[PDB]
């Protein structure tokens, strides 16, 4: 907000990727294992 | 050899072994089996002896 927006400014862009990070983490937490990576299809993913 | 085997990275690796082989069979297995070498050294060593 201060820079006025996310592709606004180098900074801005680095504060919105981690924003999302965290936001993605916290949805896809249940899909994120702790150490290994986590592998899955769409009829895992109930993607149509 | 003919066999054209595929693995698939979407399901579990009992159930692609269960894929593979009822597709192909037996057939399969005797390859694998020629391929471990077993019978070479049996048949070698009965030989010698």
């Amino acid at each position: 907000a201060e820079e006025g927006g996310e592709n606004k400014s180098e900074r801005a862009k680095q504060a919105n990727a981690l924003h999302l990070l965290l936001i993605g983490f916290e949805q896809n937490r249940e899909r994120i294992n702790t150490v290994q990576n986590s592998t899955y299809s769409m009829d895992q993913l109930n993607f149509s | 050899t003919a066999f054209r085997v595929s693995v698939n990275g979407y399901e579990t690796s009992n159930e692609n072994y269960v894929r593979i082989l009822s597709e192909w069979g037996i057939p399969l297995v005797d390859q694998l089996i020629h391929d471990s070498g077993i019978e070479s050294f049996r048949s070698g060593i009965g030989l010698y002896l």
